[PDB]
């Protein structure tokens, strides 16, 4: 609340509006924390807020799944422990113990 | 004849001479925002009139007063260039003095004190462009204008449909500008409704009780009275004679001695006449005829004081005699007819609810707001506020004039409110209309439609942003101390700043410029709208308004509009038309007098045209200008005949003045069908500028125009000589008379270098004049893209041939030569910006370094030490543009790749890739690089390298200006020194410094010298602030958005030529898509070995009746053949004598035409340039229903020396045989849309997923499969393929699962799918289930 | 009429495609009735062969 | 989930959910502090109103998401839409190995397949190429794979003609309106960027080449690949299910080819002669000594199966010409010469496809609808068919007839200012005569265009069926009509204002005159309410076809 009130003086009397630091120095704390302060603060974005063309198409719709694992990898992963095992049997019955147990 | 006009003059057919040149085509777009910020001392439209209209502000009648001053624009923070770069807009500060007075308490009004607070900071308003566009966040914008329903009254119908039963209705509606809608509506019962707004029907009359007007005077006012006498007893009546008419008699009507007329015999002129002339004023009457007749007045008993009759009520044989024996000598009654004077508003009392002016404004209070309780302040308060309050309510000057105007009165100004006399006026007009008595006007007339634009409508947004500010205003006033706080403690600015920035960034008027071409822009700027806000929608109308409209001659253009959703929703604005002074669309005509066309133009507006008899465009006069026909075709009202040589009153200015810039660019446009023409100046727009711009061949000689008006080119502002000629800047030399006295000067042009357009097309200068020309002022200084020496080139024109080549145009598809790719003629240069953007995430920052885990040298080879590309580097597909590097700590790998770290023993970063690459396929060069940094981050090298480069870039440009100025000053004061005192070879010796000493003898000159010495200091001072601002520009810490440390641009100019699958088409709606690129050696020749471009399939033409294709391919064969004629004459260098009889010849062709030449040019330098220009081809103007005839055309292809037919016998360049019949081969203007294979061009295999719907989304750009929709399932469902669609919405898309377990099977080899159950469906459950239902999946 | 016809359908699943959606759950779970599948519109909407 | 700028997004529920949570806890406190009724009554009533809004907002007072004016979207809505579910509404899920790009012609390809290109056939077998890639060992695993396609090392080129060969891929254009609308091709691969589509198909498509774009899909699972080939191959229709007539009918260029082939004029090269068979017919024409058409009696020997399932043969002198002669070549078998000795318009190009199915089968249909485009495309680009402006011939007969026409109209304007005629009469009156005007200045041209090619054989004169360029498209049904045509060199019709009052004084211009000031302006109404009237008539169709495949 105090930070939206000194942008209010200084808003006109600055002539377009305060610098991300000049608030900064009017207020107590240790200045920087403006930043983290302002982050926190915003309220979420309705994930249905409609986009362009209106066309239903949701900002939600373009939110990807970043947790997913693209097949590409997950394949490569299937081949990797028969790649490893497969070497592992080439080594002696000792090696394989040995490195399967470090 | 002009300069550049010199180097190349285009051959002109057609007749019509042009009595009017097309004034500038961007008038309207620059008009109206230079009308909207203005210091206007008075009321006419801008920032002081919706300013004085809310002010002066007072508090709450606590008599504590804010009056406003006046206003002023601060200088940009950014100019033009400086703030597309950083993305801030395009803005100045609006700063307004404020007036604060109070009064005493209590006073007779006077001041304690008054604080006069110097202009409070409200807000910055972007401003125009000098071309007429704004730039919001670095990216530039147009806003169209808007064509709307104008304010006023109007009587509509609303016939057929209503009710099935016919009768149709009538209604009318006062639209206001500002406030709510009052609309009067009819029923099938002749009862009169009034609606506020759409909202509840109403009985009508409730206003007259909300007006405070009771019965009495609601009979009073819309009825005659009729007098009852009862003289002796039982009886008499007053007759007006004229009553009786369409009317049967009701019993024996005897006067003046003499029956005229007994009963049953209807009346006729005959007993009219009669009464009139026997002057017959009184009648004595049975007592029967009242029973139906409604009283006028009240009548009481005078005895009981007891209510015998209300007003409106039916007497009858009994009731008479009541009131008659309380001594009632008069009673009123109503004159009802039913053709004439219908008894409509009586019967509108009878189904009113209330009686006093209490209960009607109550039961309007409880019909706008329902379900709250009615107060007599509230309902009182309310209705005062809607029609009759100054803030709330107002219909504009436009309104009041329209409204007095449909009501035929004579002030065409008056109150912005309603009147009591204003809403019963219309009332009373709208029964005229049903009575039988007066039209109905309708919304399609451009009469009607009004059309506002830029400065208008951001008016309307900034009063809102006072009106939201307002009531804070009043707010603060309230509890405000003393003198402490002041007119700036109030008033914010975001509440103001963002009414206004909410209008420019998103409102449905203001779009990006369609800028890939000079016509594409200059075809936005001069649009309509009848969509956004205050604007009809694509679902309510409605054909009617779509369609063309008589009124549309002259104003808008009929073929130019979309062929979409919005057909007739938008249009284009005509040539010469022009926004009435009211704001109306009028045109010019010519003032014919008596039989002579005079030159005076008259610009007459939708209404004003419709009396007038006006001319035709092509119509032949001569010698004084005396009609050749003694009739002629004309249009007068709404039809169009055979007019009389003496009736016109009016004639057209122009044979073009119907269509748009985009129509009379297209040539024998009158040959074209509407269909295809429309889509060709569609298209025509579309078309990308070309690497070499080449010229149109054939034309119409607008493109002159277009070039200049747009700001794509540069013009000269004064004329002289030329100084310096760089690639880079044109410094010119003033010619005295235009040079001003002081400062002496020289204009100085800087020019545009390659740069990113919006459509990602480019955008560069080039310098059209060469060292020590002669230019005068309004002459062409250097092409923009897609223009060539002052004409319009939007492509290039190419030899085409009409002929089946082996299906390889199949349908449109087009054939090209090899010869034109390896010409690179066609070749276009996109310029892409790409973005780096290091943030900051919960685990860290992100660091822009080029230490980036797994990557060898070959990669960091294109890296300096910072971590950008070197500026020039040409890169490709993969390519790092910027290393970029987030945080992500302790990863939790898994056994076998900790085994494989231990083996190849790499150890594992702590910080992820997040590097900005090459997207795969496109490849260019680096031609620039920026790096916005947040305050107070490091820059680092590279970054700092780029700002000391900045810099030092700056100096130069800033002092190049100072060194040619100083120069060009001191030129004069050399000059003024030697009129009166020259030393020539004395003075010129000495240091040029040390010459502002010497003075001279009485005189001027004395002054003059002294003039250059006050404005050379100006120069030394005003360079020095210049040069420190823009230092400080560049060192001052660029503003980012949250989040974001550091921001890398990186700009790639990629050249693509042209592939199978690009668009093209030519100005006649013939599209294509380029289908082979051929070998010249497959290339059809003629006779004397010269290939063909380009071989277009002939089944086109017949089908689609674009016709004009062919005229403009023969024409250009013509064209063509001057050109290769003169390329002949001047590779054999002649002389002067023999090119200059030949070029002669040319431009005379066989008679009447108005195109006039030479020799008058000096007939060596002059004319030898000429030729120069024309060996290429010969340029030709048709102008577009002026244009050039079969046998000029035909006679021009005798002087080619080329056959008639236009048509030659061509040889396969393969089989080397001849080819059955002649074909035609010649040169059409062609056009490379963008539409281009590698930007349609997309495939995905497997690609990022949506989070919500496990379905794919492209996020990397590798994009989201096609999406595969409803009919696409019946194909397959129609076909037996149930695998491939439980594939194609299962595994393919939406099955998580499955999805991996087939991907999997595909490299295994196995081709299967375990299908399992669509998550889409499977969420479907959960959503069904999380409300109250169960949904089980049953059995087995 | 064609459009009246279609409006019977003993699968509620195809019915509630394109229906109104809301009336066809709520008609349905009132009754407690039990999609077979057997069309075609379903068997496209649980993914499953035609 | 989180976005960028550290920014959060969520579902509107959330908004929704909170409240009927924080209602329902200050309800259950509510208890506890025994409360008068008139509180935990509204407190009650709050509750109520807040579970609605969740369940389905709007059947109240429509409650609106916080600090947006928007109201927060429900769960009935979530389910619900337009029209009801918006999973299988149109559209109707994205789809993995796809893509879309521009189409062209490629005549060279065979019907059962189409050009695909080479990165467009790259990105989408990528699985399948990591597959054959690690079959053969040419890559050590799938991740080394990857890197090779990646770095698109030249060996891979290989590799994909296998993984293509056998593959169907599915092409689709946008209004799929009936099964054709999606029928699978066989893959060849093309440098560039554009996808290649046998010309025959571009009827059932109803695609143009004016710059629409197609999609491509990949049949992935060995079902959808049989799928493919045995029901949406090219090949396995080429009849119309709607009507039993082949939709595969050669279109426009084609025809006009096989009418300029097979057509004669009355005198050229040849006129006369007689060949062995149409072997060494073409060997007159390709060297220069027979024209395409000319009168000529060669030996033919046609077939009829008209024994038990059984060829008989049968050789006789046929009188035809060169063309004919040289077309029957690519006739197989059992088709008489009948079907080829005529002038082989559109309509009888078509039920000669017909017939060949209904005859011989599939199989010989399919080849046989091949030869026939390459020859039609060839033989079209010999005859070197063009249009010029001097093709298209007015009448010399049109201004004589607007001048008795125009004769007319002031014949009943005299009636009608002598009240003669009524008013209402003069319109209609008027009307029919200009009507009646168009058919005569059609009927004229129509005349001369079409046989005034007068020529001379041997003897004195004769005259024949025109060969001027623009009749033959129309005569061919290559492309115009008689009424298109109409428009061209005779005068074009009587426009009709908004209203749709046909005006009494029509366009007596046409194209290949100028059209005036006033002739333009009135023919736009024409124009725009076509392209608006088509335009809905575009949305028309598609609901009706909705309720349609609903009913059944
Ligand atoms: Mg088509
Ligand atoms: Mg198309």
């Amino acid at each position: 609340n105090k930070l939206n009130r000194i942008s209010r003086q200084m808003l006109q009397e600055m002539g377009r509006e305060p610098t991300p630091e000049e608030l900064a120095e009017r207020m107590l704390m240790p200045e920087d924390k403006i930043r983290k302060v302002l982050k926190i603060a915003k309220e979420p974005i309705s994930m249905e807020t409609p986009i362009g063309d209106d066309e239903d198409s949701h900002l939600g719709d373009f939110i990807e799944d970043t947790t997913l694992e693209l097949p590409l990898d997950s394949a490569t992963t299937e081949s990797l422990r028969a790649a490893t095992h497969d070497v592992l049997a080439g080594l002696t019955a000792r090696e394989a113990k040995v490195l399967r147990m470090r | 004849y002009s300069y550049t006009e010199k180097k190349r003059i285009r051959k002109d057919f057609g007749k019509r001479p042009q009595v009017l040149d097309v004034p500038y085509l961007l008038s309207i777009q620059l008009d109206s925002f230079q009308k909207f910020i203005e210091q206007d001392p008075e009321g006419q439209y801008g920032l002081e009139a919706a300013f004085r209209s809310v002010f002066p502000i007072q508090s709450y009648s606590g008599n504590s007063e804010l009056q406003y001053v006046s206003y002023r624009l601060g200088e940009p923070v950014f100019d033009v260039q400086e703030c597309q770069i950083r993305g801030v807009t395009y803005s100045a500060p609006l700063r307004v003095k404020l007036r604060l007075v109070i009064y005493e308490r209590e006073a007779p009004e006077g001041t304690v004190k008054d604080i006069k607070e110097q202009e409070v900071y409200m807000g910055e308003i972007p401003l125009m462009t000098d071309n007429g566009t704004f730039v919001i966040n670095g990216t530039e914008r147009v806003i169209v204008s808007q064509l709307h329903r104008s304010p006023g009254v109007f009587f509509d119908s609303d016939k057929g449909k209503t009710h099935s039963s016919g009768k149709v209705l009538y209604n009318a509606r006062i639209i206001p500008y500002r406030g709510s809608w009052l609309d009067f509506e009819f029923d099938p019962k002749d009862n009169l409704f009034v609606r506020i707004d759409r909202r509840r029907k109403l009985p009508a009359t409730i206003i007259l009780r909300a007006l405070n007007y009771t019965t009495e005077q609601i009979l009073d006012l819309f009825f005659e009275k009729v007098i009852f006498e009862i003289r002796d007893n039982k009886l008499q009546m007053e007759l007006v004679p004229e009553r009786l008419r369409g009317e049967t008699a009701s019993f024996d009507i005897e006067a003046n001695g003499k029956v005229y007329v007994e009963k049953g015999r209807r009346i006729t002129a005959r007993h009219i006449r009669q009464l009139e002339k026997d002057d017959v004023k009184l009648i004595e009457v049975p007592v029967e005829y009242i029973a139906g007749k409604v009283v006028a007045k009240d009548y009481i008993d005078e005895s009981t004081g007891e209510l015998i009759c209300a007003a409106n009520m039916e007497l009858s044989l009994d009731l008479l005699a009541k009131l008659s024996q309380s001594g009632h000598k008069r009673i009123e009654t109503l004159f009802t007819n039913d053709l004439d004077h219908g008894p409509y508003i009586s019967e509108t009392l009878r189904v009113d609810p209330t009686n006093d002016r209490l209960s009607a404004l109550v039961e309007i209070y409880r019909m706008m707001r329902p379900g709250e309780p009615p107060t007599r302040e509230a309902a009182e308060s309310l209705f005062e506020n809607l029609f009759f309050s100054e803030d709330r309510y107002d219909l504009s000057a436009v309104g009041r004039m329209k409204f007095n105007r449909s009501l035929l009165r004579e002030e065409i100004e008056g109150s912005g409110i309603l009147s009591k006399d204003d809403i019963i006026d219309v009332m009373k007009k709208l029964i005229d209309i049903r009575n039988g008595k007066g039209e109905v006007d309708d919304i399609d007339h451009l009469g009607n439609r009004r059309i506002r634009s830029v400065g208008e409508m951001a008016e309307n947004q900034f009063r809102v942003g006072l009106v939201r500010v307002e009531r804070a205003v009043k707010e603060r006033l309230s509890l405000g101390d003393l003198d402490t706080l002041m007119p700036q403690d109030m008033i914010n600015a975001k509440p103001i700043s963002a009414a206004v920035k909410e209008f420019f960034g998103s409102s449905q008027l203001s779009q990006f410029m369609v800028q890939n071409n000079p016509l594409s822009e200059i075809t936005h700027k001069r649009r309509i709208s009848a969509l956004g806000p205050g604007g009809l929608t694509r679902e309510r109308a409605g054909f009617e308004v779509r369609d063309v409209h008589p009124t549309h001659y002259g104003r808008v253009c009929p073929i130019e509009t979309p062929e979409g959703p919005n057909i007739g929703l938008i249009n284009s604005l005509s040539v010469y038309a022009q926004t009435n002074e009211y704001g109306f669309l009028e045109t010019p005509y010519r003032k014919v007098t008596d039989g002579v066309v005079t030159d005076e133009i008259h610009y007459l507006s939708a209404i004003e045209e419709g009396n007038y008899v006006i001319a035709q465009a092509n119509s032949n006069l001569d010698e004084e200008g005396h009609f050749v026909e003694d009739l002629v075709t004309c249009r007068s009202k709404g039809e169009s005949s055979l007019f009389s040589r003496d009736q016109v009153d009016y004639m057209d200015v122009s044979t073009q003045q119907v269509v748009s810039v985009g129509a009379s660019l297209i040539p024998f446009l009158e040959h074209d069908d509407a269909n295809r023409a429309l889509m060709g100046a569609n298209m025509q727009r579309q078309a990308v500028p070309t690497l070499r711009a080449d010229k149109p061949l054939v034309g119409t000689g607008m493109e002159r125009a277009v070039a200049v008006d747009s700001g794509v080119t540069a013009v000269a502002k004064r004329g002289g000589v030329v100084q310096y000629v760089d690639a880079s800047r044109i410094v010119i030399k003033v010619n005295e008379d235009e040079m001003y006295p002081g400062e002496a000067g020289i204009d100085i042009y800087n020019l545009t270098k390659y740069t990113r357009s919006n459509q990602n097309t480019c955008i560069n200068q080039m310098p059209c004049v060469s060292l020590g020309e002669p230019v005068e002022r309004g002459d062409v200084l250097a092409d923009g893209p897609s223009t060539d020496l002052g004409e319009l080139a939007l492509g290039q024109n190419m030899r085409v041939a009409f002929m089946p080549w082996n299906g390889y145009n199949f349908e449109d598809s087009i054939l090209v030569s090899e010869r034109v790719v390896q010409e690179d003629r066609f070749t276009t240069i996109h310029i892409q910006e790409l973005a780096c953007v290091s943030r900051d995430t919960k685990l860290g920052p992100e660091e822009i370094t080029a230490d980036i885990p797994n990557v060898g040298e070959a990669a960091l080879s294109k890296l300096d030490e910072s971590g950008i590309v070197y500026i020039g580097a040409e890169v490709t597909g993969g390519d790092i543009l910027v290393g970029k590097v987030t945080p992500k700590g302790e990863t939790q790998l898994t056994p076998e790749e900790k085994l494989l770290r231990a083996i190849f023993g790499e150890k594992a970063s702590d910080v992820k890739d997040s590097s900005l690459r090459v997207p795969n396929g496109v490849s260019g060069t680096v031609i620039d690089v920026q790096v916005f940094t947040r305050d107070g981050v490091e820059k680092d090298k590279r970054a700092l390298e780029i700002e000391e480069m900045q810099l030092k870039q700056a100096k130069k440009d800033l002092s190049e200006e100072l060194q040619i100025l100083e120069a060009g000053l001191f030129s004069r004061i050399r000059a003024v020194l030697v009129a009166g005192g020259v030393e020539a070879e004395k003075l010129d010796k000495l240091p040029r410094d040390r010459w502002l000493e010497l003075g001279l003898t009485d005189e001027e000159k004395q002054n003059q010298l002294e003039q250059l010495a006050e404005q050379y200091d100006e120069l030394k001072h005003e360079f020095e602030k210049k040069l420190e601002a823009k230092r400080r520009k560049i060192t001052q810490g660029d503003d980012l958005a949250p989040g974001v440390l550091k921001i890398v641009k990186v700009y790639l100019a990629v050249k693509r030529r042209i592939q199978p699958g690009d668009k093209m088409a030519g100005r006649h709606g013939n599209k294509g898509v380029i289908s082979k690129i051929n070998p010249i050696e497959d290339m059809p020749y003629d006779e004397n070995g010269t290939p063909v471009d380009i071989v277009l399939n002939p089944l086109g033409v017949p089908s689609r009746m674009n016709i004009g294709q062919i005229l403009e391919t023969h024409l250009g064969m013509a064209a063509k053949g001057i050109g290769d004629k003169i390329n002949a004459m001047l590779k054999q260098q002649q002389e002067v004598a023999k090119l200059r009889e030949f070029i002669q010849r040319a431009y005379d062709l066989g008679a009447d035409v108005r195109q006039k030449v030479d020799l008058s040019t000096f007939s060596d330098e002059e004319v030898m340039r000429l030729a120069e220009n024309l060996r290429k081809g010969m340029p030709i103007a048709t102008p577009v229903f002026d244009g050039a005839k079969e046998a000029e055309i035909k006679e021009l292809l005798k002087l080619g020396d080329l056959p008639t037919s236009g048509q030659i016998r061509l040889y396969d360049g393969r089989t080397g045989e001849q080819f059955e019949r002649p074909v035609t081969v010649g040169y059409m203007y062609m056009l490379k849309l963008n539409h281009l294979v590698d930007d349609k061009m997309h495939a995905r295999s497997t690609g990022s997923y949506s989070l919500v719907t496990q379905q794919p989304l492209g996020g990397k750009a590798q994009f989201g499969g096609q999406r595969f929709g409803e009919m696409e399932v019946w194909a397959l469902e129609a076909y037996g393929a149930a695998y491939t669609l439980q594939e194609m919405l299962t595994v393919k898309s939406d099955d998580v699962n499955g999805r991996t377990k087939m991907y999997k099977n595909i490299v295994d080899g196995n081709h299967q799918m375990e299908p399992g159950m669509p998550e889409s469906f499977n969420v479907l459950l959960k959503e069904i289930r999380s409300l109250g239902i169960n949904i089980e999946l049953e059995d087995e | 009429g064609i459009t009246k016809a279609s409006l019977a359908t003993e699968s509620f699943i195809s019915a509630a495609s394109f229906q109104e959606t809301t009336r066809v759950l709520t008609e349905a779970a009132v009754a407690g009735k039990r999609d077979e599948l057997r069309g075609l519109k379903e068997n496209v909407i649980v993914g499953r062969l035609i | 989930v989180p976005l960028d700028g550290g920014r959060f997004a969520t579902s509107d529920l959330n908004d929704l959910y909170r409240r009927v949570i924080n209602r329902n806890n200050r309800l259950k406190r509510l208890l506890d502090l025994a409360a008068p009724d008139i509180i935990v009554r509204n407190e009650k009533r709050m509750l109520q109103e807040a579970v609605d809004a969740l369940l389905d907002n709007g059947r109240r007072g429509r409650a609106i998401t916080g600090s947006n004016k928007r109201p927060l979207k429900s769960l009935a809505d979530m389910i619900k839409g337009k029209q009801g579910r918006f999973r299988q509404n149109l559209l109707g899920k994205r789809v993995d190995y796809s893509g879309r790009s521009v189409i062209t012609v490629g005549p060279y390809l065979r019907l059962h397949q189409c050009g695909l290109p080479k990165k467009m056939a790259l990105e989408l077998f990528k699985p399948f190429i990591y597959g054959k890639l690690e079959l053969r060992g040419l890559a050590t695993t799938i991740k080394a794979a990857k890197k090779m396609v990646e770095r698109e090392e030249a060996v891979v080129w290989d590799i994909l003609d296998e993984v293509i060969r056998e593959h169907p891929v599915l092409l689709n254009r946008a209004p799929t309106l009936h099964r054709l609308g999606i029928q699978a091709f066989e893959p060849v691969l093309i440098e560039g960027k554009a996808i290649q589509l046998h010309p025959l198909v571009c009827a059932a498509y109803n695609a143009d080449f004016d710059g629409d774009q197609m999609a491509v899909h990949v049949p992935l699972t060995l079902e959808a690949q049989l799928e493919a080939r045995a029901l949406m191959m090219s090949t396995n229709n080429i009849l119309s299910p709607a009507n039993g007539e082949p939709i595969i009918v050669p279109s426009q260029d084609v025809v006009l080819g096989l009418y300029y082939m097979t057509r004669d004029c009355v005198n050229a090269k040849g006129e006369g002669m007689v060949l062995t068979g149409p072997k060494e017919a073409e060997r007159l024409y390709r060297s220069g000594l027979a024209s395409l058409h000319a009168r000529v009696k060669v030996r033919i020997t046609e077939y009829e199966k008209d024994a038990n399932g059984e060829l008989v043969a049968k050789t006789s002198l046929k009188d035809t010409t060169v063309g004919r002669a040289i077309l029957w070549m690519i006739v197989p078998k059992g088709l008489p010469y009948s079907i080829v000795n005529q002038a082989l318009g559109k309509k009888a190009i078509s039920k000669m496809l017909n017939t060949c199915y209904r005859i011989l089968g599939l199989k010989p249909t399919v080849i046989f609808a091949d030869q026939i485009m390459y020859t039609g495309f060839a033989y079209a680009a010999r005859s070197g068919a063009s249009v010029g402006i001097d093709d298209m011939v007015i009448p010399e007969k049109k201004h004589e007839i607007i001048s008795e026409a125009e004769a007319e109209v002031a014949e009943i304007q005299e009636q009608f200012q002598s009240g003669l005629v009524t008013a209402g009469e003069r319109y209609n009156k008027v009307i029919d005569i200009w009507a009646a005007a168009n058919d005569r200045v059609s009927k004229a041209m129509m005349d001369n265009l079409q046989t005034e090619t007068v020529i001379n054989r041997d003897g004195q004169e004769e005259k024949q069926v025109s060969f001027n360029s623009i009749y033959m498209m129309a005569d061919s049904g290559a492309r115009g009509s008689a009424a298109q045509i109409r428009q061209l060199a005779g005068m074009r019709g009587l426009m009709a204002k908004p209203d749709g009052s046909i005006i009494e004084t029509p366009i007596t211009a046409n194209f290949r005159e100028g059209l005036n000031v006033l002739q333009y302006f009135i023919s736009t109404h024409g124009a725009r309410k076509g392209l608006a009237d088509t335009a809905l008539k575009t949305a028309n169709s598609g609901y009706l076809t909705r309720r349609l495949v609903d009913v059944a």
